[PDB]
RNA sequence: GGGAGCAAACCGGAUUAGAUACCCGGGUAGUCCACGCCCUAAACGAUGCGCGCUAGGUCUCUGGGUCUCCUGGGGGCCGAAGCU
RNA sequence: GUAAACUCCUGAACCCGGGACGAAACCCCCGACGAGGGGACUGACGGUACCGGGGUAAUAGCGCCGGCCAACUCCGUGCCAGCAGCCGCGGUAAUACGGAGGGCGCGAGCGUUACCCGGAUUCACUGGGCGUAAAGGGCGUGUAGGCGGCCUGGGGCGUCCCAUGUG
C-alpha cells in the first residue's frame, strides 16, 4: 500500500470498417512519501481496468530517492524524447513548484521543497518518463566517493 | 469587509467544522451536524474529483475565513512572510496571530473571532497601559493586553473569562485570569498551533 | 548562429502591431455612425448581427459591433467604441459601448449589466 | 589543425569513456598534464602517463569506471558522467574569486587557469583568487 | 590625470599635425567575447619630426584647433606599414562597397 | 554559319459532350558551330568548409609492400556506441 | 437556512463639555551688542486632531458558474434572438443565449477597454535551431575580419588579487 495517485486518463482511438474503436490509458505514480516511487502506464478497453493496470507496472517500476528533509541533493536537467525538466533543490518553507505531473511525482517522493521548470515539449507522458530518468540520476556524496575511490 | 451573512454555511462548504459563531458551531448544531454537506440546491450529490487548483483553492479560503478577513489584508501578510527569511508557512501563521482580534480571541476575551473583533474596535481592549481599537494591530514580544477600565464591569467578558478559569492558553501566550490582562510572550511556533489546514498548499495556491 | 555572428548582427527584437488603431494609444473613442447594417456571420454559423459604420474622432471609419438585442441607432447617432473584435464577422475589430451618448441600454436587462450599461433596477 | 588542444582532449576522455576503454592517448602539452595532475587527484582517473607514437609525445590517460551492474544492460555506472568546455576559443569566460560557481552543488568540480597555475572551485576559492574558467567535471 | 594612448602615425599629411590610429580590447557587454574597436586622433607633432608608420604615446590636452586635443608624447618604436596596410587596405576595400 | 534526325508554336486526321490535350500524318523556331549575352533550377546527398575523436562485417575501383596478406586513397551495402 | 422574525448587548453616526504639539527664536533685560544666564510677542490649518460625558442597529455592490477556471438546476427560446479571451455554443428536451432559484470569487468596490513586462527557451549570452517540419549560400577563388600545433624566456595590454578615491 502506498499513496498511490493518478495524473492523467486518456481514451485513445483507432479504426476499423464499422467505425472508431476506444481504448484508455492511465498514467499513474505510486509512492510512500518516504522516498520510493514508481510511474506506471497502464492501457486498456475500459477505465478502471487501465488505472488497475497501471498500478500493478507502477509497484513494477519504482526508484529510491536520497533526499535531505524534503528536497533533492543536487540539480539535474534530463531530456526525454522533446520533453525536458530542470530540477533544482530548494530550503524549507518554500513547497512544490510544478505542473500536475511532476508535481504528483515528487509528493509521492517525499518531497517538500524543490524547483522545477518543463521546457522543450510539456507533453504529459513523456514530461513523466524524463522526471523518473531523472530521480534515476541522483546522488549523494556518498555515491559519489564510493565511485571516485582509486 | 469581514464577510457579515450567513456563518456556520462555511463551518460547512470546506466541510471542516469551523467555529465561527462560537458557542453555537459547539453545540449539537454548528448545522455541521445536522446538514453534513454543501449549501443550495445540489449540496447532496455525487461530489467529483476537484481539480488541483480546486484544492490549493479551498484550502486558503479555508484558513482565510478562520480568521475572516479580507482577501486582500490576507494576501498582504503573505507576501510580508515570503520576502522573510524562516519558514514561510510558519512566519505567516505567527503574523495572522499576532492580530490583535485574534489575540483577543486567543487569549480568551471573546468567544468568537467576529466578537473579537467588535471589542476591540469599541476600544474594549487595551494595550500596554494605553487603549486601543484596530483588529489588524501586530501584537509583539511583552505586551500586556488588558481590557480597558471602562469595559472591566461588563456581563460580556466576564462569562467569556468564567469558562477561561483554569484552561489553557497557548505556549507563547499568558493570562491573568483575575485581573483580565495577559501578555504575548513570544512569536507562536508552527506545531504550537492546531488549525485544519495544510498550508503548504496556501503557499502553492499563490505561486500561480 | 556563432557567437562572432551575434557580435555583428546581433538578435532582433520582434515588436508588435496593435490589433485595434483606436490611435493615440488610446483605451476609447468617440464616434459618428453612418451606416447602421444588419451583417451576416462567417462559417459555421447562421444570424444577422448588427453593426454599424462609424466616423471616428481620429478620421478613420470602422465597422462596430452592436451588442445587446434590439437597438436604437440612426444614420447619425454618436457612439462610444470599445475595442475587441467578433470572431465570427470578420474586419469587425471594435464594439459600441451601449449606454452612452445615443447608445441607449438594453431595456428589460437584468442580468450582466454593467457590460450593456443598464440602471439598477429597483423592481418594486 | 585543432583550434583547441584542451577542448578535444576532453571529448577524447568523454569519448573513450563511453565504450569503456581502458586507457586513451592524447598529444601532450605541460597545460594538459597540469589538467591531467587534477583529473587523477580529485579521482576522476587512476592517472596517466608520458608515452611515445613514432617519436611524438602523447599522454596515455588511465581511465576510472564504476562497478558492473546488475539487469538488463549491467554497462558500470561512470565515474565521468560529463565532462564540458567552458571557455572556449570563440567566447571566452573569466570570473573573479566572488564569481566562481558550484558544480553540481559541490559533487562535481570546476577547473580554472588563474596566475598561480591550474585550480579548483575550493581551492581557488580558499586561495583567494580567480581566472580563466576552464571546464566543469562531475 | 592627462589621459594617455598608443596608437600608430597612420596620417602625416598636415602642416604639424599627425593621425594616430589607437585600437583598444574590452569584452562584449552580452556576448564576453572580447572585441576590438579603434579611433584615429590627430595630434599634434609641432617639429614634423614623426614620420609615418611611426608608433606613439599621446597626451590628453587643452585644446590646439577644431579635432586636435592631443599631443605626441614620445617615440615608442618607428616603422610599422603593415598595419598602417590594414588601415589603407581595410580603407581601400571601401572603394568596393558603392553603388 | 549550319539544318539529316527530332520538335514547342502552328496545321491536318482521330477520340470525345467538348479535346485549344493524351494517339496519328506533317511542321517553324530551336536542337549543332563560332562569338557575345543571359545566371536560373527538385543547381538535391533537399546534408557549407577544415580538423580531431568514437565496434566491426560485407564487394568494389585505384595505388604501394621481403604480395594466404598488410597498408594508403575513393565508391556502395549491413550495422557498436551514440543521436533522432 | 441561523439566514429571517424573535431575545438580550455593543454602540459608527449624531449630541454636550474641555482643547493642543507644531512656537522659540528675531526682539526686551543682566553679561561685553560675544560665550553664558534670564524675560516677553506670535497659529493659517482650527475650536480641527485628540481626551472626557452622553448615545441610534445603522450603505452593498460587481463579475462569473461548458473547458481552460472555483461555482448546477428549472423555464423561455428553436442556426432565431443572441454569446465569444481561444476551442466553440444556439437547427425543440442548451449546465455556453435570456430570465429565475441556487452557487463560486472579490468587496466600496467589481467589471471592460487600452498599453508595458510575464507566461514566450516565440531573436534562445544565461537558453532554440536548419536530411524530410520554416532554415546550407548552385559551386569555386580569395579581401577585411574571426579563430590558432609543441617548447623556452622578455613584457604584463587582456585576466586575477590587494589598498585607496569616487560611486
Amino acid at each position: 500500500d502506498f499513496e498511490e495517485k493518478m495524473i492523467l486518463i486518456r481514451r485513445t482511438a483507432r479504426m476499423q470498417a464499422g467505425g472508431r474503436r476506444f481504448r484508455f490509458g492511465a498514467l499513474v505514480v505510486v509512492g510512500d512519501r518516504q522516498g520510493r516511487v514508481g510511474l506506471g502506464f497502464g492501457k486498456a478497453p475500459e477505465v478502471p481496468l487501465a488505472v488497475q493496470k497501471a498500478g500493478y507496472y507502477a509497484r513494477r517500476n519504482m526508484v529510491e530517492v536520497p533526499l535531505q528533509n524534503g528536497t533533492i541533493p543536487h540539480e539535474i536537467e534530463v531530456e526525454f524524447g522533446a520533453s525536458k525538466i530542470v530540477l533544482k533543490p530548494a530550503a524549507p518553507g518554500t513547497g512544490v513548484i510544478a505542473g500536475a505531473v511532476p508535481r504528483a511525482i515528487l509528493e509521492l517522493a517525499g518531497v517538500t521543497d524543490i524547483l522545477t521548470k518543463e521546457l522543450g515539449s510539456r507533453n504529459p507522458i513523456n514530461i513523466a518518463y524524463a522526471t523518473m530518468e531523472a530521480l534515476r540520476q541522483l546522488r549523494t556524496k556518498a555515491d559519489v566517493e564510493r565511485l571516485r575511490k582509486g | 469587509g469581514r464577510y457579515i451573512g450567513p456563518v456556520c454555511r462555511l463551518c460547512r462548504r470546506e466541510g471542516v467544522k469551523l467555529y465561527l459563531k462560537g458557542e453555537r458551531c459547539y453545540s449539537p448544531k454548528c448545522a455541521m451536524e445536522r446538514r453534513p454537506y454543501p449549501p443550495g440546491q445540489h449540496g447532496q450529490k455525487r461530489a467529483r474529483r476537484p481539480s488541483d487548483y480546486a484544492v490549493r483553492l479551498r484550502e486558503k479560503q479555508k484558513l482565510r475565513r478562520i480568521y475572516g478577513i479580507s482577501e486582500r489584508q490576507f494576501r498582504n501578510l503573505f507576501e510580508e512572510a515570503s520576502k522573510k527569511k524562516g519558514v514561510t508557512g510558519s512566519v505567516f501563521l505567527g503574523l495572522l496571530e499576532s492580530r490583535l482580534d485574534n489575540v483577543v480571541y486567543r487569549l480568551g476575551f471573546a468567544v468568537s473571532r467576529r466578537q473579537a473583533r467588535q471589542l476591540v474596535r469599541h476600544g474594549h481592549i487595551t494595550v500596554n497601559g494605553r487603549r486601543v481599537d484596530l483588529p489588524s494591530y501586530r501584537v509583539r514580544p511583552g505586551d500586556e493586553i488588558a481590557v480597558a477600565e471602562k469595559s472591566r464591569n461588563l456581563e460580556l467578558i466576564r462569562q467569556n473569562l468564567e469558562a477561561m478559569k483554569g484552561r489553557k492558553v497557548g505556549p507563547w501566550l499568558s493570562l491573568d485570569v483575575e485581573g483580565m490582562k495577559g501578555k504575548f510572550l513570544r512569536l507562536p511556533d508552527r506545531e504550537d498551533l492546531a488549525l485544519p489546514v495544510n498550508e503548504q498548499l496556501v503557499i502553492e495556491f499563490y505561486s500561480r | 548562429p556563432t557567437i562572432n555572428q551575434l557580435v555583428r548582427k546581433g538578435r532582433e527584437k520582434v515588436r508588435k502591431k496593435s490589433k485595434v488603431p483606436a490611435l493615440k494609444g488610446a483605451p476609447f473613442r468617440r464616434g459618428v455612425c453612418t451606416v447602421v447594417r444588419t451583417v451576416t456571420p462567417k462559417k459555421p454559423n447562421s444570424a444577422l448581427r448588427k453593426v454599424a459604420k462609424v466616423r471616428l474622432t481620429s478620421g478613420y471609419e470602422v465597422t462596430a459591433y452592436i451588442p445587446g438585442e434590439g437597438h436604437n441607432l440612426q444614420e447619425h447617432s454618436v457612439v462610444l467604441i470599445r475595442g475587441g473584435r467578433v470572431k465570427d464577422l470578420p474586419g469587425v475589430r471594435y464594439h459600441i459601448v451601449r449606454g452612452v451618448y445615443d447608445a441607449a441600454g438594453v431595456k428589460d436587462r437584468k442580468k450582466s449589466r454593467s457590460k450593456y450599461g443598464t440602471k439598477k433596477p429597483k423592481e418594486a | 589543425m585543432l583550434t583547441d588542444p584542451i577542448a578535444d582532449m576532453l571529448t577524447r576522455i568523454r569519448n573513450a569513456t563511453r565504450v569503456y576503454k581502458e586507457s586513451t592517448d592524447v598529444p601532450a602539452s605541460r597545460f594538459k598534464e597540469e589538467i591531467l595532475r587534477i583529473l587523477a587527484r580529485e579521482g576522476f582517473i587512476k592517472g596517466y602517463e608520458r608515452v611515445d607514437v613514432d617519436g611524438k609525445p602523447y599522454l596515455r590517460v588511465y581511465l576510472k569506471y564504476g562497478p558492473r551492474r546488475q539487469g538488463p544492460d549491467p554497462r558500470p555506472e561512470q565515474v565521468i558522467h560529463h565532462i564540458r568546455r567552458i571557455s572556449k576559443p570563440g567566447r571566452r569566460v573569466y570570473v573573479g574569486v566572488k564569481e566562481i560557481p558550484r558544480v553540481r552543488r559541490g559533487l562535481g568540480i570546476a577547473i580554472l587557469s588563474t596566475s598561480k597555475g591550474v585550480l579548483t572551485d575550493r581551492e581557488a576559492r580558499k586561495l583567494g583568487v580567480g581566472g580563466e574558467l576552464i571546464c566543469e567535471v562531475w | 590625470p592627462k589621459k594617455v594612448l598608443t596608437g600608430v602615425v597612420v596620417s602625416d599629411k598636415m602642416q604639424k599635425t599627425v593621425t594616430v590610429l589607437v585600437e583598444r580590447q574590452f569584452p562584449h557587454p552580452l556576448y564576453g567575447k572580447v572585441i576590438k574597436r579603434s579611433k584615429k586622433y590627430l595630434a599634434h607633432d609641432p617639429e614634423e619630426k614623426y614620420k609615418l608608420g611611426d608608433v606613439v604615446e599621446i597626451i590628453e590636452s587643452r585644446p590646439i584647433s577644431k579635432r586636435k586635443r592631443f599631443r605626441v608624447l614620445r617615440l615608442v618604436e618607428s616603422g610599422r606599414m603593415d598595419l598602417v596596410e590594414k588601415y589603407l587596405i581595410r580603407r581601400q576595400n571601401y572603394e568596393s562597397l558603392s553603388k
